């Protein structure tokens, strides 16, 4: 029961969500929403889906 | 002037630091629990207040350190 | 006593976001007596660039180096210079004069689409403006690229393939003041540190480490339009004016660097180990087109022993006031900031040049009990040129760090203590 | 030597626990170990920066905060609308790790 419990936390449940993980990451939506920070009047408002919010 | 100055080497070689990290708080984690065993097991008419006074300063002081290097072992160097 | 300029040659480069003017004068001392020997040397500035300058520094045929000290007038904020020999009249000295003006060259279309080209304009002048009339003074300009679009002509200026020469003026008056407009393509990365804040930790245990946070933004030629990705990955010409990526030059003794962003860490960097140097070459994570402001933090820790000295009693460390960030760099704010240990009692500071300082204060880190002196200095308009070394000399009493561990150990003992009571 | 029963059962206890909730705590931390340490599946951003409010700006300008950055033509109120426990709870222990100077950003008190 240690073994299997020690497996399944490694291998499945520990991930990252802001991160695709594919060992080369891409981090597009770090860059897009730090773009989307610096680079927009004080006062722009941003409309996408609830997930996203 | 700054010619006749000596470099200043650490006075503890870093490369003994995390040798000196685990000893110091084996021992002292091991007097800690000593002293909760001692607290829990004695009774009321069993119980020396100096014996405590002297195995909880040991604990103290080798923690303390212990701790102390720990810290500077990771990078924190304080 | 008169000096008269004999030769001035004036070779001004324009290739950077930058304007750099070495001028190899040549004083002579004229022939009248009872002047004897002259050790002072005066130098000028037009009030069109005299708030657009970041450095001057002047030399002597060889290798040598000379002291230039600012004075005042009855205005163009004249310096004067202290020769190393004093020459008498009849004699001869070369001396070279560099200068360094920023945010000089200005962007003239001011938006250009995602696939042009910049055009900027500079505006200086034709003769040396000195107090001193010269005799024959010729000027040589570098340019960027070979697209000149508009040159003032004087002298029928001769064109070579990104080198511009200027017939000699014969003599020139008093004030030689005159303006001079050039037009040329310059596709090259502008790029402007806002501000950079260099915070120096110092601890007698181990190492140094240093971080510093940089605001930059991309001054010249907004972007104007639609921004696409797709035509900026399949059509290498566009994108021209923009910046992908930058190198930093490390003391070749850093550790531990990180190049965290403000939300977290950015895996776009390349570090290579040299055998003088740790270069690491930074892409943001994002390109810039026009005033993209990307902000980034940079930190490292190098061994203790390479910058501190110790004797007796004494402590005294040397550093870079301002380091590398990348080439030809220029700041518009710098604020230094070093972190003393806890027991710093007199603390000195040998600046090597002008630093404004504002009022020490007290930081506290983890194991502090009354707290660490810092010594600020708040510095403008840095160029490269300004890479020197601070030292800063302060006296600690070498028992006083013991209180470190001591402090932990009393905690642990109150814990003992209160178990005992309950 | 020799120990009584007490001191041997009690001794027994203690390291089984002390091993368990170090166990437990290590096990914990596998994507700390990986990845850099950030807030991830974006649904604790919200608590976050709810923590963030709670540790810079007190509790009484928290408890009745009118948020206007969300649901811009309506409104949002933080302060009532949602229930308060772990923002407390962080806001609490970051106080008392900053009291004693063990001086830790709010992101890893979040975090761990
Ligand atoms: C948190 O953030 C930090 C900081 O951002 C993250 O850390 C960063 O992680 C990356 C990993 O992607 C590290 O990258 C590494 O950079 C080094 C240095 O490379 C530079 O120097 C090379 C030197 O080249 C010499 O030789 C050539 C001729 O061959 C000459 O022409 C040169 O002049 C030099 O003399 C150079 O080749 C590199 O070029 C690259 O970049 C340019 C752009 O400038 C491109 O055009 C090139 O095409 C090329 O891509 C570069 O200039 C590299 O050496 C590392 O490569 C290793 O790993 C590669 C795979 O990732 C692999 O392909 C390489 O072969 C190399 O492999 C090495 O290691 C393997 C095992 O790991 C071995 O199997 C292998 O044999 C070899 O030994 C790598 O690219 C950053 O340094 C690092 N940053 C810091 C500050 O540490 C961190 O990851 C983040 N945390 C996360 C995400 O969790
Ligand atoms: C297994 C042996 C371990 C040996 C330990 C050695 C220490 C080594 C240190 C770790 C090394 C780390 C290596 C490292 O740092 O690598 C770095 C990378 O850096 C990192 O990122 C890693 C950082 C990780 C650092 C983490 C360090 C943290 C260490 C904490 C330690 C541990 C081990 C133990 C924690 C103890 C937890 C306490 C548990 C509480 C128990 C609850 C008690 C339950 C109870 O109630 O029982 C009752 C009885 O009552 C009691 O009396 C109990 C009171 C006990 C209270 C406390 C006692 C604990 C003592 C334990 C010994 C039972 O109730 P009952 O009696 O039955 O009730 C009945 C009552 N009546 C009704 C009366 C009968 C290397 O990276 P590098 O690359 O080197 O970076 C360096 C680079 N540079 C920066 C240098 C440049
Ligand atoms: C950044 C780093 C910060 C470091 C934080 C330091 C943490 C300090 C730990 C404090 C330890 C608590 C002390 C304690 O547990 O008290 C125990 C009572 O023991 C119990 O009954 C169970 C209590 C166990 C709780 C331990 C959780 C502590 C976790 C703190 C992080 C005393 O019980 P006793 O008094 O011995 O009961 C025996 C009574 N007889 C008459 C039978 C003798
Ligand atoms: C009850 C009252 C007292 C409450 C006490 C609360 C205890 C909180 C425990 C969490 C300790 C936080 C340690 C931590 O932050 O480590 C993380 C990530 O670095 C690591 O690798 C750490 C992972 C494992 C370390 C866990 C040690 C925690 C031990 C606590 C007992 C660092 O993240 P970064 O932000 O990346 O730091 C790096 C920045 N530098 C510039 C320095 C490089
Ligand atoms: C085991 C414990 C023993 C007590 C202590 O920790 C370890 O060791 C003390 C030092 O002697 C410190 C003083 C040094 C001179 C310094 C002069 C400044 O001027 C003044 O502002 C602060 C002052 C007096 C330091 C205050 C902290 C002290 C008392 C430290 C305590 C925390
Ligand atoms: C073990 C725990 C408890 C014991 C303690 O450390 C941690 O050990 C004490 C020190 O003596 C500290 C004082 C030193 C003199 C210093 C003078 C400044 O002037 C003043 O501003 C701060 C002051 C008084 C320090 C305050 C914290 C003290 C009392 C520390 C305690 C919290
Ligand atoms: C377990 C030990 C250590 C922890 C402690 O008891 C004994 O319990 C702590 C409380 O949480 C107190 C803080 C609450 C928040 C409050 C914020 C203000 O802002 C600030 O001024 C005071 C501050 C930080 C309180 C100071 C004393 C603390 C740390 C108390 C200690 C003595
Ligand atoms: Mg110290």
């Amino acid at each position: 029961y240690t073994f299997h419990s020690t497996w399944v936390t490694s291998e499945a449940y520990s991930s990252p969500s802001i991160v695709l993980s594919a060992r080369i990451i891409f981090d597009d939506f770090r860059e897009a929403y730090y773009w989307l920070r610096h680079n927009t009047p004080e006062d722009a408002k941003v409309m996408s889906w609830w997930d996203y919010g | 002037e700054l010619e006749a100055m000596s470099r200043y080497t650490s006075p503890v070689n870093p490369a003994v630091f995390p040798h000196l990290t685990v000893v110091l708080l084996a021992i002292g984690m091991f007097f800690t629990a000593w002293f909760f065993v001692y607290e829990v097991t004695s009774t009321k008419y069993t119980r020396d207040i100096y014996k405590e006074l002297l195995i909880s300063l040991v604990a103290s002081l080798f923690m303390g350190f212990g701790v102390l290097f720990l810290l500077l072992w990771v990078g924190i160097y304080v | 006593p008169p000096l008269i300029n004999e030769d001035v040659k004036r070779t001004v480069d324009l290739s950077s976001h930058l304007a750099k003017v070495t001028a190899e004068v040549v004083l002579a001392h004229l022939g009248g007596g009872s002047t004897s020997r002259a050790t002072s040397f005066l130098l000028a500035l037009e009030p069109e660039l005299e708030a657009r300058l970041a450095h001057l520094g002047v030399q002597v045929k060889g290798e040598d180096e000379e002291e230039n000290n600012l004075e005042v007038r009855e205005s163009g904020r004249f310096f004067t210079v202290k020769l190393p020999v004093a020459l008498d009249p009849g004699a001869k000295i070369s001396v070279i004069v560099e200068t360094v003006y920023t945010h000089v060259l200005h962007p003239y279309p001011t938006q250009i689409t995602q696939s042009e080209k910049q055009f900027v304009v500079f505006e200086g002048n034709h003769y040396f403006y000195s107090p001193y009339p010269t005799k024959t003074q010729t000027m040589r300009v570098k340019l960027a690229s070979r697209n000149v679009e508009s040159y003032t002509k004087l002298g029928n200026p001769t064109r070579s393939e990104d080198l511009l020469d200027y017939g000699p003026f014969r003599d020139v008056p008093a004030y030689s003041q005159d303006t001079f407009k050039v037009h040329y393509e310059n596709n090259s990365p502008f790029l402007t540190i806002t501000s950079m804040t260099r915070v120096i930790e110092v601890s007698h245990w181990g190492n140094i480490a240093v971080e510093e946070n940089v605001d930059l933004k991309h001054t010249g030629a907004v972007l104007k339009g639609p921004f696409s990705r797709y035509d900026y990955q399949r059509q290498p010409d566009s994108g021209i004016s923009s910046i992908r990526s930058f190198k930093t030059i490390l003391p070749a003794a850093a550790q531990d660097v990180y190049y965290r962003d403000e939300i977290g860490n950015v895996s776009t960097s390349h570090l290579l180990i040299l055998d003088d140097s740790v270069e690491m070459e930074i892409r943001p994570r994002f390109p810039l087109f026009g005033g993209w402001k990307t902000h980034y933090i940079v930190g490292y820790n190098l061994p203790s022993y390479e910058y501190l000295y110790n004797l007796g009693d004494q402590y005294a460390l040397k550093m870079r006031f301002v380091d590398h960030v990348f080439d030809e760099q220029v700041i518009d704010s710098l604020t230094v900031k070093i972190i003393l240990p806890e027991g710093a009692k007199n603390i000195e500071i040998d600046s090597p040049y002008e630093i404004s300082r504002a009022p020490d204060e007290l930081h506290y880190t983890y194991l502090d009990t009354f707290g660490r002196p810092v010594i600020v200095a708040y510095k403008k308009n840095l160029v490269e040129q300004h890479i020197q070394d601070i030292v800063v000399h302060y006296t600690f009493n070498k028992v006083l760090m013991l209180q470190e561990p001591l402090l932990v150990v009393a905690a642990f003992y109150i814990l003992f203590f209160t178990v005992i009571i309950y | 030597l020799r120990l009584s029963y007490e001191k041997q059962d009690t001794l027994l206890k203690l390291l089984i626990l002390s091993m368990a909730a170090v166990l437990s705590f290590s096990t914990r931390l596998f994507a700390v170990l990986r990845f850099e340490s950030v807030i991830h599946e974006f649904d604790p951003y919200f608590n976050y920066r709810t923590t963030r409010f709670l540790a810079e700006e007190g509790f009484y300008k928290f408890h009745n905060w009118f948020d206007d950055r969300a649901w811009y033509p309506l409104g949002r109120i933080i302060g009532g609308t949602i229930y308060p426990g772990l923002m407390i709870t962080s806001a609490a222990i970051y106080h008392v790790l900053h009291f004693f100077h063990i001086t830790i950003d709010i992101r890893n008190v979040c975090v761990f």
